[PDB]
């Protein structure tokens, strides 16, 4: 009642959405660096004993149908489901190769109601991402 | 260093 | 009887809400680089609250190259047990 | 040689992200009762985050209109937190 | 120690409640009855932490913010950390004072570490009893 | 119950 089951016949997937080149149109700056972030995560990760499954550059349509289908998927024997966004954003929100989208679109079709293989099980999402305009100068 |  | 809907979320930003993130174009980003270096030391040994919390302090203590910032993270629990990644 | 300015903030939220949070007329909030009950029996042993996710657990075990509840804590700590007797 | 906060110093620090209950009628706002049984509650279980508590009844949006400036100039040298409890109306970010809404980070930011020294390092605690919207959890059957 |  205190510790999740994490005894499964697996960890679970960890999913990792890579996006680094983005449409003109953005106007927003390639993302020199993040092929680095997703391969060491995909090393740290699998060394936890997660299944690792990497996407890169996505549109904003093409993020929220992969995640659905995710969850969609068998996750019954498994801990627990890790969900990695590496990409621009501001404020509740992620870019996708072509444009923005909500974070909470890609979270909820995680929710109880909606993926009952993952009922009463960890959802982990890592957010890199900016999430508006203001610097923190320090002490 | 950059921003995102 | 019922759980909630929200119930069992973690999300774990690389940055407090409003502000910018860093990212560096050799190493990748701050966030993403501790995150690594905390869960490949003591990934399969601490709580998970507590490997996020050891990846708060490596940012905080990381500054920038717009030169001479700072990066806070911030991670948001609606989970309802301890997590661990047991081997 | 500087910290973050938003270093060492910890705001314990009563639910999630644009959800209503219940307040019992005789008995008091949801999550401030289940708050004062777990610092009660734990908060001279247990960490901090420790805490709290046992109050999120008590309250996500509740009911009442039929609806549930489910508190939100966002932590910009960079240690443990004990309430050291 | 490098992992966990210093909590031995001279004194635990303040815990600062805010109850309101009653709110002007221009706001619209229902009285908020038992909020009084989670304001003595608070107090027993802080008290019984080490914390001096202090209650304060139905205070306005200035009058919150100017609270809170105040305790964010006083001298933290000797305190562990520092923790306020908001129990009022809400909607996301924002609280209730007695007369209208205020931003939370509006309170929050009085005590960032480039404006409150002697909490740099130290934790401060922040517990919001208010809604954040006005979204439904109707829960999923375990 | 009521909501805050």
């Amino acid at each position: 009642d205190n510790s999740y089951k994490m005894n499964h016949k697996r960890r679970g997937l960890c999913l990792i959405i890579n996006n680094k080149n983005f449409d003109r149109k953005t106007g927003m700056k390639t993302r020199n660096g993040t092929d680095k972030d997703a391969e060491n995560l995909e090393k740290t990760f699998k060394s936890l004993g997660f299944e690792v499954k990497v996407y890169n550059d996505l549109t904003a349509e093409e993020m929220q149908e992969t995640l659905q289908e995710v969850s969609k998927e068998d996750h019954s024997d498994s801990d627990c489901f890790v969900c990695v966004l590496l990409s621009h954003g501001e404020e509740g929100l992620v870019y996708g190769t072509d444009g923005k989208i909500e974070i909470q679109e890609l979270t909820s079709l995680f929710k109880g109601d909606k993926c009952q293989s993952l009922v009463g099980k960890p959802k982990l999402f890592f957010i890199q991402a900016c999430r508006g305009d203001e610097l923190d100068s320090g002490v | 260093d950059e921003v995102d | 009887h019922k759980i909630p809907a929200e119930a069992d979320f973690l999300i774990a930003y690389s940055t407090a809400p409003g502000y910018y993130s860093y990212r560096n174009t050799s190493n990748g980003s701050w966030f993403i680089q501790s995150l690594c270096e905390v869960l490949n030391k003591y990934g399969s040994e601490l709580e998970i609250m507590e490997i996020l919390t050891r990846v708060n302090h490596k940012v905080s203590l990381r500054e920038s190259s717009f030169n001479g910032k700072k990066q806070m993270p911030c991670f948001a629990s609606m989970l309802t047990k301890k997590l661990y990644f047991s081997p």
